[PDB]
RNA sequence: AGCAAACUAAGUACCGUGAGGGAAAGCUGAAAAGAACCCCGGAAGGGGGAGUGCAAAGAGCCUGAAACCGGGUGGUUAUACAGGGUGUGGCUCGAAAGAAGUGAACCCUUCCGAAGGAAAGGGGCGCAAGCCCUUAGUACGAGGAAGGGCGAUCGGGGUCACG
RNA sequence: GGGUCUCUACUAGAGAUCCUCUGGUAGGGGGGCGCUGUGAUGGGGUAGAAGGUGGGUCGUGAGAUCCACUGGACCCGUCACA
């Protein structure tokens, strides 16, 4: 539990955006990463003042990787039958209700999860 | 890719005899290079009531004089009836692990 | 219409669509009378019609030179008399005065609280140049909107 | 979506705070409490197409469910 | 509800909530268990309001014993989420203490008198 | 896209003296209920107020992106550069989806401490800058662990100044 | 990457532990993300869908998912295939 901000809070993350994302709007509006390959490219050569390349040394600690910022394990629930298959219990999961479920089924879906003691993100 | 070949390899490795660990290593060869043996070669290099362990398939070329017990992954159907007609026996690698004499067998030969 | 601040019953609106006036000339006309009283704006615009004073140009001011009739609104000595553009703005303000009469507002105390010009619709024609080449002869139309308040 | 008026924004005391509810425009009544399904969604602005009801115009037997919230 | 001693009628619970709302708006209020406990120790609090749905229970288990030994009234409420929102918070509050109701003095003492009947026959 | 051709006339319009070449273009609504009437205008499926409809991006009619232009919000500008990333500050936005009264943020105390690691004081050597023994592997030192105080904002977004 | 072990109707997953290695063009090799359709399915979702605009969170990343508004009838998770 106390090992969640020792790796995250001090190390503000890089964005890893494609080259020339700020000169052309056709490249800047995608907001995604693409590997540099030009023979003279400067992010490929890793020159000074040029926004790091993507590397495997940037991964996160395996014991906190992929967790909800509340410290639990997120589960995306699309039906009421997904609640009955709760593993272990309410101690280690946070429920993510699907966005497309209509308002009438949501009322019954939230009631079912509340009595089980589960924690809901988008309640 | 076979479900039963994979579960057989995982249980041979757990065995505590170097004979069975070598069979599991040999069964992991590329399919194009998997081992086999014909009846004529078992006859030449064995005596009566031996135990032959083949890490592949037993095929039916040649004839058999003496009775032997042969343990193999699979048998050709013409080859299976050649062995039984001469007074021998056939087992699968699955049953050979559990057999009580095959717990502490003696005079065992590994062939290919 | 933009504003969502003044109560609705104190406003008068109008729009004039697809007129033969450019946003280049109408940018400066709309900026000079923005925030004026209706009476001051209407009489200033009529002085530009017979060239008693010049209307200033801040943005699209190529081909316009300096006048003797500019000291009020600073950085520019450059002005002109955009006659065809003024005449459409006066027609728009006539429509907005009428709409305020129907609501029962006081005409003597009306203020121009919003005015802006927009791009309208283009008529696409072509010219005939030398050596068998062809170019554009477009006609750009525009909208103008105004809101009057107290 | 709010132009169909199946969702109604409640004006809680002229504040920069509007509460969104689901209004069952059926039930044919005039002062029933079941026409209002209370969501928990405090809007910070009022959308253009939203239909607004004043807090005092609600039935008195639903005002309690909201004034505790307020 | 092990720390909960005596059942309270629901017509009384909602009067507590609207008492806190007026106390928040015209008086001094302390929110949170870490601050209500210090309120009893310094004997600066006059009302202590305890939720009935805390989990785990040892956060507010010490309040009923530490409060009655100093002769200070206390009242229960069914839910903590409503108790937190009555105080002006966007989050639940487990316990609340009132410093001085201000213009809410006229009804807090009414709460004190009514709860005596329930706790008077508790022996 | 599918045949060149889903449509007011496809080998149709249109181009060539001719053999010949060869386009573009779909969508209101369940129902026209297709906006009566009144004020403005020369007129205009033109403006304003109305009315119809579950709903008017209402005839230039499904949804309605970007480039581009106009108006406004928040920062900022006439002694001085390119442009993004970082550090320290100013002003702003912060309902939800992020943390948080079961305690945000910030202050005090104690303890452990990797690689590394002093000086002041005392004594000795050198013309001198300085060096050697002791102080002392002490003070300290990345990180890490406990307690106390105060108590409601932080993470995040926009922009400006300076390195 | 390699050695040594555990569990699972296993073309793969989930783990424990010990040793060592970490620039890269041409090029060779291993794993994954995304788009449209088909056979299935514990399977589901919808007048509240797809799409659009702005913003949260997760992942080194390709990407995934949620929130508010817009919109008015269809669309997705998993396994295999093209």
């Amino acid at each position: 539990k106390p090992a969640k901000k020792n790796m995250k809070s001090p190390g503000k993350a890089i964005k890893f955006l494609r080259f020339d994302w700020d000169k052309y709007y056709r490249i800047g509006r995608q907001e995604r990463w693409r590997k540099p390959r030009g023979i003279d490219n400067a992010i490929r050569l890793e020159l000074k003042g040029y926004q790091p390349k993507v590397k495997i040394g940037y991964r996160t600690d395996k014991q906190i990787r992929g967790l909800h910022p509340s410290g639990l394990r997120p589960i995306l629930v699309k039906s009421v039958k997904d609640l009955e298959a709760f593993a272990k219990g309410k101690q280690d999961v946070i429920i993510i209700i699907s966005s497309t479920i209509g308002l009438r089924k949501r009322i019954e879906l939230i009631k079912k999860a509340e009595e089980l003691g589960l924690k809901i993100a988008n309640r | 890719t076979n479900i039963m070949l994979r579960k057989l390899i995982t249980s041979l490795k757990k065995q505590d005899k170097a004979i069975w660990v070598r069979v599991a290593e040999e069964l992991e060869a590329p399919r194009r290079k998997r081992a086999y043996i014909n009846i004529y070669k078992i006859n030449r290099y064995s005596k009566a009531n031996d135990i032959i362990v083949v890490p592949g398939k037993v095929l039916g070329v040649g004839n058999l004089d003496h009775p032997v017990t042969v343990v193999a992954l699979s048998f050709s159907k013409p080859a299976k009836e050649k062995i039984l007609r001469s007074g021998g026996k056939v087992m699968s690698l699955y049953k050979a692990i559990q057999e009580l004499n095959d717990f502490k067998g003696k005079t065992v030969r590994l062939m290919k | 219409y933009p504003i969502l601040s003044i109560p609705e019953d104190k406003l008068a609106k109008a729009v004039i669509k697809n007129i033969d006036a450019s946003v280049r000339d109408l940018y400066n006309v709309c900026k000079a009378i923005r925030g004026m009283n209706l009476k001051e704006a209407r009489e200033f615009l009529n002085n530009v019609l017979e060239e008693k004073e010049a209307l200033p140009f801040w943005r699209y001011s190529h081909g316009t030179s300096h006048r003797s009739n500019i000291s009020r609104k600073w950085k520019v000595k450059s002005g002109r008399y955009p006659k065809k553009a003024i005449k459409y703005v006066l027609k728009l303000l006539d429509n907005a005065e009428n709409n305020a009469n129907s609501k029962g507002l006081d005409i003597d105390n009306l203020k121009i609280v919003h005015i802006a010009a927009h791009k309208g619709l283009v008529l696409k024609r072509y010219m005939t140049r030398a050596f068998g080449r062809s170019t554009r002869k477009y006609k750009y139309l525009s909208h103008i909107e105004v809101i009057l308040g107290e | 979506m709010l132009k169909h008026q199946k969702y109604v924004y409640v004006d809680i005391g002229d504040q920069k705070k509007f509460l969104k509810v689901r209004f069952l425009k059926s039930r044919s009544e005039n002062n029933n409490p079941e026409a209002y399904v209370i969501l928990d969604k405090i809007s910070i602005k009022l959308p253009r197409n939203a239909k607004v009801i004043k807090y005092e115009d609600l039935p008195a037997e639903v005002k309690d469910k909201l004034k505790l919230k307020l | 509800p092990s720390y909960v001693k005596f059942e309270v009628p629901q017509e009384l619970a909602d009067k507590v909530l609207e008492a806190v709302k007026k106390a928040k708006d015209s008086g001094k209020i302390k929110k949170g268990t870490n601050e209500t406990t210090k309120a009893v120790e310094r004997s600066q609090a006059k009302l202590v309001v305890i939720a009935e749905d805390v989990q785990p229970e040892e956060i507010v288990a010490h309040l009923p014993l530490l409060c009655e030994e100093k002769k200070i009234p206390y009242v229960y409420v069914p839910s903590k989420k409503s108790l937190g929102e009555a105080c002006g918070l966007q989050v639940a509050a487990a316990s609340v203490a009132l410093m001085d109701p201000g213009e809410a003095k006229d009804l807090v003492d009414e709460i004190v008198k009514r709860v005596n009947e329930i706790k008077g026959k508790s022996s």
